[PDB]
């Protein structure tokens, strides 16, 4: 994929300035995937996750506008990628070669998420613009506001790796975890306390009962 | 205008489930009811019921009940249309609610539920 | 972003253990692993392991042209690779042992050699991963007199216009207190430009803080970036870690 | 060309839900309705409804219900095929729609969805 | 006083689940059987059976077994109304229980359950 | 050999559902289709239909209904059997396919699929 | 003890699923069998099978269905009783066993499952 998205409450005069930055070193695949390693959970992944979907990011800002207690701005940060960004579906085949295993609950999160990693902080060079996201309280709609465009961005010829995340840690015995979410099935990493700041903590809840529902009765 | 669709209440959660199996009236019941409530608020009107062999409308059972389990398992924003002193019961009155769960349909915003209004 | 990877510095110059011993049991400890160190500055190895093996790779740095070799190094086994990849400095000119090395995770993509004006001061030699350029130094031994001058040209280096993108971060035995050198930097009007991160301990065993790093402002995310002193004590120096700050 | 397969909106995702029960015209019913939107904006075809002993197909209720349930948890991209001017309860057709539910295909891109086009 | 509520244990989890079909009476039989835990602590009553052709209530079979997979899926706090010395096979009921699930509930929290409670 | 089981793809993914009531040939039916994927490319054996009163095997509407949406949630590979020439409705034909479901089976590796098979 | 619960495995998870419609003896049938594993070990025993027309216990297809379905979601640790010798069916057989399934229980830990057991 050639570009992915994030939300974002800081503002692009910040975003445009810093980039993201990784929570921590934690490079285990699944605790990612699962959220576990991520704002809900140890809080410490060595992985940014973005999505290649702009509807998400709808998805991802609904959630957050639509509680009573969070005020401020949210932004659509639109993002080159390189090969430093990676699909699950290549580590997901080569871990279960190790004899990872992922359940249903797991593999259903995963592709939904339309998900990308960045094995590193992403910098200001590959983020091309922000879109203010405006509400409506009348219909909960998110729409685009007023775009800004990056003066620092540098349109280089990248695009997403489509091979394995590099020095994967060796998958653990399998065991049965919680999977933060949020909104409509979506990965806790995606929330904004998910990457490093210079902000309003999300509540995420187990998306495995509500996953058992859809694929049950 | 749509009949037993006149008295709801908007923009609950359902917080508490009940499913069970009960003798009324000399006949063998199934029954579930909800628990609500409006955010951190409490609310008085909190709790309704439907009954598979009794009500006013004995029919969908099966969709209601997995219908009030998927949004508790959300926690999703939803409209509770319900009828009141509908259960005789008087056990099952004190003990659950002698309202009658009628529809849920969900709202997308504070202002906005899916059906009909006043 | 420097954030990104763990980065140590470690001084050979010890006790009775030989270098071998120093990169086959201390190096390979604190390398091993997914968790271990992604970046390590090593000064006084006048020698590489003998597990290394040359790559071949005809290396022309920016900057100076001293000759680099490139070694890659297995710490896994011959069915389960681990590796590693080595840059190290022989000698300089006619002599000069400067025996300085970098060990990376990965293959770097660029090389850089630097010279501050001090008449027998130690070359800087540096290695780039994407964005990001992590060098080592050896200042003199008699007080670092050059430290404050292997710290001016990497700042002079990396502001050129063609490679002022790149966040880059110094590490290595100055042997001069860190608080030495920040009223250097700030007497040659650059304390302002970069920060000196270094440990609360002794990192010497005769005491005295002399293994550190130094970080530019301008690398994003560079505030989170702190100096910790590892337990070690394989040789007369402790290694120093550099290692981003939890979050929250 | 399939009957009752030509008109339907496409790329859509669910993003409101109804399930009632309800007496009309003398007969005791089930219904469920789906809210409709386009990524961000609004659509004018935005609710269509089931009925369980009603409609052109009375076939596949509960099927249906679980189908629009499962889309309207992932909020995938979705196309609804659908037919105008099926509900005669005239308080029906305001508090939701005249419209019957035909079918419900999955979108694997922008591009393309599973089904029959015109 | 709701006829076979006055018995029950309150915020427990289900933590085990068994399924099966059993001939018993000379009749086919499905049933299933929840197990359970208080928190991180055992509890003395802890399992509790329904059976589809037999039993004080016959009917909501599927629906109960539904919901007691539902909170073994969730792991959440009920309460569960059962009915003691049911099971009249013996080889049932030293192999499972000889109890009958009535009703689960569930507790929003450490002090409260749904449903109607003995005051003693 | 089982009759019906001859014809199958192995280790595909199910990328795309359809689910809708149809009258058809003057009856009302329910059908499914499934629309299959082998991981990147794209296959030419890609659509099966299932419908509720019609096809060899009319039994199983629901149960095959759920098997399907289930691998094609959570994206797993599977083995498809089908059955070649079946549907007779020239409009669902062209629409879809003319092959109907018979059965879904799990491949647990990139080699091994359960079910039976046959020898070429 | 309990008719057609002695013979069992325990501490398995379920790792592969069949579901199918076929026409065996002249009626037509759905089936599931359920593929088994041990940990990291393969075990001899390792698939059983219930048929919705046929069988010692032709009640419950449904719910063994969906039953089985979850543990294949969870993969967590189950207790398998089942009836050998039951299908006769010749292709049915070899394609998977001729065991027939009777319960499917959890278990809680590496020396638990729920259910009777025998010595």
């Amino acid at each position: 994929v050639d570009f992915v998205y994030r939300v974002d409450s800081t503002p692009p005069d910040v975003i445009f300035r810093d980039g993201f930055s990784l929570l921590g070193y934690n490079r285990n695949f699944q605790q990612f995937i699962s959220g576990r390693s991520c704002s809900g959970g140890s809080s410490d992944s060595r992985y940014i996750a973005t999505t290649s979907s702009v509807n998400q990011t709808y998805a991802i800002a609904r959630a957050y506008y639509s509680r009573s207690t969070f005020k401020g701005n949210l932004y659509r940060y639109q993002i080159r990628a390189d090969n430093n960004f990676y699909s699950l579906l290549p580590s997901i085949t080569y871990l279960e070669t190790q004899g990872g295993h992922f359940n249903a609950y797991e593999k259903t999160m995963m592709r939904l998420q339309r998900e990308y990693v960045s094995t590193l902080s992403i910098l200001p060079e590959n983020i091309q613009k922000a879109v203010a996201l405006v509400y409506d309280s009348a219909t909960g709609l998110v729409k685009d506001g007023v775009s800004t465009m990056n003066a620092s961005y540098l349109g280089l010829s990248t695009t997403s790796n489509p091979g394995v995340i590099p020095f994967l840690p060796e998958p653990q015995t399998y065991t049965q975890q919680r999977i933060d979410a949020f909104g409509p099935l979506i990965s806790s990493c995606f929330s904004i306390g998910s990457v490093c700041h210079s902000v309003y903590n999300m509540s995420f809840y187990d998306a495995r009962p509500v996953i058992e529902l859809i694929l049950s009765k | 205008a749509m009949a037993d669709y006149d008295t709801y209440v908007s923009n609950v959660q359902i917080n508490n489930l009940s499913y069970g199996v009960y003798t009324s009236g000399g006949k063998e019941t199934q029954f579930f009811c909800i628990g609500l409530k409006h955010g951190s608020e409490a609310i008085s009107i909190n709790a309704m019921c439907k009954v598979d062999v009794y009500g006013n409308h004995k029919q969908g059972f099966d969709n209601m009940l997995n219908t009030a389990k998927y949004y508790y398992t959300t926690g999703g924003d939803v409209r509770i249309y319900y009828k009141e002193n509908v259960w005789r019961d008087p056990d099952f009155k004190s003990a659950f609610s002698s309202r009658e769960l009628i529809a849920i349909t969900t709202c997308s915003s504070s202002s906005y539920c899916m059906g009909p209004t006043v | 972003n420097i954030s990104d990877y763990k980065v140590m510095t470690w001084n050979l110059q010890g006790s009775s253990a030989s270098t071998e011993s120093k990169w086959n049991v201390n190096v390979r400890q604190l390398l091993s692993g997914t968790a271990g160190v992604d970046i390590l500055m090593v000064q006084e190895a006048g020698a590489v392991p003998t597990s290394a093996v040359p790559t071949g790779r005809h290396i022309q740095p920016f900057g100076v042209g001293i000759p680099i070799d490139e070694y890659t190094w297995n710490l896994g086994t011959t069915s389960r690779q681990d590796i590693r990849y080595i840059y190290h400095s022989a000698i300089d000119v006619g002599a000069r042992r400067v025996n300085l090395a970098i060990v990376s995770r990965q293959r770097a993509d660029n090389v850089y050699v630097l010279r501050p004006t001090t008449v027998a001061s130690r070359p800087v030699i540096g290695i780039g991963l994407g964005n990001d350029v992590f060098l080592t130094a050896h200042a003199l031994a008699s007080g670092g007199p050059d430290a404050a001058a292997i710290v001016r040209v990497t700042i002079n280096f990396f502001r050129q216009p063609q490679m002022r993108h790149l966040s880059w971060f110094l590490a290595g035995d100055f042997n001069r207190s860190p608080d030495r050198l920040e009223n250097d930097l700030m007497t040659e009007h650059l304390e302002r430009v970069v920060a000196v991160l270094a440990p609360t301990e002794p990192t010497q065993i005769g005491g005295g803080i002399l293994d550190y790093g130094v970080i530019v402002d301008r690398a994003p995310y560079s505030q989170r970036v702190e100096a910790l002193r590892n337990p070690q004590l394989a040789s007369d120096h402790y290694p120093v870690a550099f290692l981003a700050r939890s979050c929250l």
